[PDB]
DNA sequence: AGCAGCTGCACCT
DNA sequence: AGGTGCAGCTGCT
RNA sequence: CUAAGAAAUUCACGGCGGGCUUGAUGUCCGCGUCUACCUGGUUC
């Protein structure tokens, strides 16, 4: 949870059929813990043999659209679905719903490691990048590089490294090729702040959340209340309600040498911001940490405003 | 601050998002959207075409974007006749004061 | 030892969905700006035409059932009117160690797994089943109703590991059946690289293109989405076709379900030709299930036997349990 | 659990209603005699029949189509996270919304 | 033995939308660039003229609802007033393969159903039902409402093989009348072709214009599409017209419909034209079915007797089984 | 001479 | 485009 | 090591017949756009 030494792009990943409901909750763009995931997964299996470290990820997003329908002019939506394979009996099966979506998306990654010093940059980028082209990030799987166009080479900024002048114009330069979309903040002082202001009827936070994802008018004794920005309701960690067992108590466990946990979401608040309206880069990435002691795993973005 | 950073975003994905850009019509007049919110050379790239907005002086754009501006913030003797008037015209003045440098490091 | 109690498998061979546009032949070469081919609507009538009921025909009901017809508004897509060709384009990337679990339980079945498979590497390479997943590159199995009535379809393919072109293929796809396996000197090049990918060392990846001859403003078959419809007055289906950015499109399963046409091994016959692997082999478009677990033919009763008992089965019969690993799977005791 | 159970379920819902029995069904048996009607081991037998509704019933297990992620640990290996799902508070989400999209107040 | 449950059958003639254009007569051969004819709306003032129900048919009501009028949006399509004929083009391809289904749950009834109609094809070829169906093209009916009180109608047919004309014909559709199918002999070689296309010896695409001769400035008649909100007095749009890209068109569905008007088979009359083919042979503009189900010579029972009990149906009923298998659908339970 | 399986049927909001 | 529990049956033992 | 790991929605179809949108009308009064300038861009 350091300041990291280095940032690394990654251009433009577009991810086709991801996970678009995400919750139990919401259904909009994936959790962040997949990007928090997906990076680890990343770690281990590249930084473990080129002596680096990855620990932040900055999602902004470029565009996105899902497999959705409008039914008879409804207020409401479905999903499309798939067509599974048939029973053993030969009739067909019972259906479970899932949504899909297609996005693309960019990550600006974190370095700490020792190996920036004794090797070039452009290979560690590159690397990565190749590495990162074989694996899928939200359940859905990373598509290539497509004909008749110029693609996107990454590069690796340093950040610790050379004058403010400079780092202010390295800055502004990166923030050149990443404009087209936005990116994607945590704002738990905010709801923190939103939940102390109207606390004289009911103190229930999960009355807040459902106060600024809808259209509230009280109108004269026509007036729309005025959104600081764009307010969505993400999943924001775990919390748990079982005591951790032992690698041996719990059958069909996924694997029998790591102590398990039942658990359930918990649910903050975010923000998309355009990339302009940051003091620094570095303030975006994603973080997560965990208190065993508790139940408390939480993914969340420090160090920003 | 919000409707500026809509209008920097429609601008970087709408003339950005196409990958064409031809003469606009009546050119002696349609040129100052199509200089500053226009793609870069193309096919059609004369001799002073990619020696034209590069190289002259980008900072026009900021004071046309602040005559648009102004016809949204209603100004009067109501509010020019008091004090709230002026604050009113220096919030978008330091708005539209960096207008002209975040939106003129492309090509100057 | 016993089976884990958690198993499962990544697919491997994953395809992206086809992209459909639309031209003239002996312009194919430079189908880089061919328009895209769109959804449009339009609207149907019709009258009676299903076998009605035993005892409610009654002939003068019948006539005053006559009087009413039927009314929808319907999804469709055609060729240009003035069009010859349709083109398909995809792109596949091979994911290789096509062995190794995504989560096992056990610490011995998973060993004993991996020298399963390690002697049938060993013994033998991906080269059989990487020549019968290159035939439905070759020919054109992936635009299904697309390719019935074509009077020339092509197959371009080319390999792709810088951003450059490595190499590439041409294949007519109407010479290449749909019934037989046979080994030509270009399809072995593809079978090799195919085969390469397959085992660990990467990701190999392939673009395929399809030419297909079909007409001149003649209608098209994309895909087709399954939703659970809206009732009320309005308007309730459009028989909706898959779009991507307001191009039609074919879906990635139904190109995955294409390449994999591989068994022809199922104890039925072989004059239905090959089916798609799954475990318990069955076929969608036929309403019921070969490889039944009466027998001692299908994939859980196999891999049982072959893992834990060790009793291998007949090579052939080999080839089918690879086969849908590649495919992939979840599995559970 | 099982769908054939449910209508019983009835009868055990039932003593929240009318009556103040519904902790009544199984201890605190003057409701349970007056109002039960029988002997001491029917008795007996329908308080441990009826108070197995909060048990906790099961052995822990999982299975192979639930979720169990990973989840890291500051500097060391990793937890293994069964999540499962929110019933009751999709409930309280769920009356809350239909109320805000059609009721007596929300009509007027 | 007993029909399968799953039994799909496709479409063996396949049209396009024919779309339209406008120009004049004796410069007819140059009609490559000949501009088309687009749809405009104009604004209509009806009055009442339906049958009163004689309870509220009161002399102060009738004059009470005169003086509201009723005002609507129509869409209307017109030839230009410097030209005279409409010029129709679309394209037609024969498929061929028409007894083998499409889906199939039994193995035992699809093997004798082929037999069936392999007995059927050895017995006698596709000639009669080709030179039924190219009479119908030989005679415009698919210019509906467009042929009647037209001077003079003429069609062209080309053969189409590469990107060139193979044969070409040209005919009266005035003089081959809308009755009889009486053989020529430049009408032969057509009804070959058809039938070299329908047997599966060959691939057929064909291209159909119509010319047909009407005056300067008169209304043509495209297809009509589906209005979903019900007619609102005052304005509201009352009809729309089909169309492709800003030009008027005819549906495929309904060029379609004007080519398997063949059978003059039907118990009731033969005299009095032929109709289209269809199970319960049956005029929704009439309001009646021939081909009732109380006789014997509906579809499903001929077909049930023809391969269940083995009992053929006489020649010129067995015209109509195959033609209704030529036609498609899904048939069985 | 029973174990194990398997099919099929019914219950339910 | 239901899951779960039980009565009955088989069958070579 | 990512609410991880897996998946074919398909076969056929005639939208159609009719129609009168009309009748009148005043856009008016008044006005200071000024001061400066080497294309020796490379109008290839």
């Amino acid at each position: 949870v350091t300041d990291p030494e280095a940032l690394l792009l990654l251009p433009r990943l577009s991810i086709q059929n991801a996970n678009a409901i995400s919750s139990p909750l919401t259904w909009g763009f994936p959790s962040p813990g997949a990007f928090t995931g997906f990076v680890h997964a990343l770690q281990r299996r590249v930084g473990i043999s080129l002596d680096i470290e990855l620990d932040g990820v900055g999602i902004v997003c470029h565009r996105f659209e899902a497999q959705i329908s409008q039914p008879a002019g409804k207020r409401t939506k479905v999903f499309n679905l798939t067509r599974n394979p048939l029973n053993r009996d030969g009739s067909t099966a019972a259906i479970v719903e899932e949504g899909r979506a297609h996005l693309e998306v960019s990550l600006l990654l974190g370095v700490h490691g020792d190996g920036l010093d004794d090797h070039p940059a452009q290979e560690i980028a590159r690397q990565v990048q190749e590495q990162a082209g074989a694996m899928r990030l939200a359940g859905g799987s990373i598509l290539p590089w497509c004909n008749e166009r110029f693609p996107a080479p990454n590069a690796e900024l340093l950040m610790l490294g050379g004058s403010d002048e400079q780092r202010r114009k390295n800055q502004r330069r990166l923030t050149r090729r990443l404009l087209p979309g936005f990116a994607l903040v945590s704002r738990e002082a905010l709801l923190q702040q939103h939940l102390e202001t109207l606390r004289t009827t009911l103190p229930e936070a999960t009355t807040l959340d459902a106060l600024l994802d809808l259209c509230r008018i009280n109108f004269e004794p026509w007036q729309v209340r005025d959104k600081p920005g764009w307010l969505v309701p993400i999943p924001a960690g775990y919390n748990a309600l079982s005591p951790l067992y032992l690698p041996g108590e719990v059958r069909n466990a996924r694997d029998r040498e790591t102590p398990l946990r039942f658990v359930e979401n918990l649910f903050g608040l975010g923000e998309w911001l355009s990339p302009h309206r940051v003091a620094a880069l570095s303030d975006l990435l994603w973080y997560h940490h965990a208190e065993p002691d508790k139940g408390l795993y939480r993914w969340s973005t420090p160090r920003f405003v | 601050g919000q409707i500026c950073d809509e209008a920097l975003q429609y601008a970087a994905r709408l003339r950005e998002l196409e990958p064409g850009w031809s003469a606009t019509p009546g050119c002696q007049l349609h040129d100052a959207e199509q200089l500053w919110l226009d793609p870069l050379r193309a096919q059609t790239d004369e001799t002073f075409l990619q020696r034209r907005l590069r190289g002259d002086w980008p900072a026009e754009v900021g004071n046309r974007f602040a005559n648009w501006l102004n016809r949204a913030v209603s100004s009067d003797s109501q509010i020019l006749g008091s004090p709230e008037a002026a604050q009113w015209s220096q919030e978008l003045s330091k708005e539209l004061t960096m207008f002209k440098e975040i939106l003129e490091d492309e090509r100057d | 030892l016993s089976t884990a109690s958690v198993l499962a498998f990544e697919r491997k061979l994953d395809p992206s969905d086809a992209l459909m546009s639309a031209g003239a032949w002996a312009q194919r070469d430079a189908s880089q700006e061919w328009p895209a081919v769109t959804v449009r609507e339009k609207s149907v009538r019709g009258t009676i035409s299903n076998r009605l009921k035993t005892k409610d025909r009654d002939p003068a009901k019948l006539d005053a059932s006559i009087q009413s017809p039927n009314l929808q508004t319907v999804d469709v897509a055609n060729l240009p009117s003035d069009a010859d060709t349709l083109k398909v384009r995809f792109t596949l990337r091979v994911l290789g160690g096509a062995g190794t679990p995504s989560a096992c339980n056990d610490a011995a079945y998973r060993d004993k797994l991996l020298q399963t498979v390690a002697t049938y590497v060993n013994e033998q390479g991906f080269a059989e089943l990487a020549r019968r997943y290159a035939h439905n590159l070759a020919n054109a199995r992936f635009l299904w109703r697309n390719r019935v009535g074509a009077e020339a379809v092509e197959v371009r393919i080319n390999h792709i590991r810088q951003g450059e072109v490595a190499r590439t293929w041409r294949f007519d796809a109407l010479a290449i059946g749909l019934r037989d396996f046979k080994a030509d000197a270009e399809l072995d090049a593809l079978a090799e690289l195919i085969a390469s990918g397959l085992s660990g060392s990467g990701h190999v990846l392939l673009e395929v293109v399809a030419f297909a001859r079909i007409g001149d403003g003649q209608e098209v078959f994309p895909s087709q989405e399954l939703i659970l419809d809206k009732g009320d007055k309005k308007g309730q289906k459009s028989k909706t076709l898959y779009s991507v950015r307001d191009a039609a499109a074919i879906h990635s399963q139904k190109i995955g379900n294409a390449l994999r046409t591989i068994d022809t091994w199922y104890p039925d016959e072989d004059g239905l030709g090959p089916i798609a692997v799954e475990p318990y082999g069955s076929v969608t478009s036929q309403g019921k299930a070969y490889r039944q677990p009466k027998q001692k033919l299908d994939f859980y009763t196999l891999l049982d036997n072959w893992v834990l008992r060790d009793e291998a089965p007949a090579v052939e019969q080999q080839h089918y349990v690879i086969a849908n690993l590649i495919r992939g799977g979840v599995f559970g005791e | 659990g099982n769908a054939a159970a449910l209508d019983v379920f009835k009868f055990l819902s039932l003593q929240y209603q009318g009556k103040n029995l519904l902790n009544w069904l199984t201890e605190d048996s003057a409701e349970a005699v007056q109002a039960l009607s029988d002997n001491a081991e029917q008795a007996r037998e329908w308080r441990q029949a009826f108070i197995g509704i909060t048990a906790v019933k099961g052995a822990p297990a999982s299975h192979s189509l639930a979720k169990q992620l990973y989840f890291p640990l500051p500097g060391s290996g990793y937890h293994l996270l069964a999540p499962l799902f929110p019933t009751s508070l999709v409930h309280h989400v769920h009356a809350l919304l239909r109320e805000a999209r059609f009721g007596d107040a929300a009509k007027a």
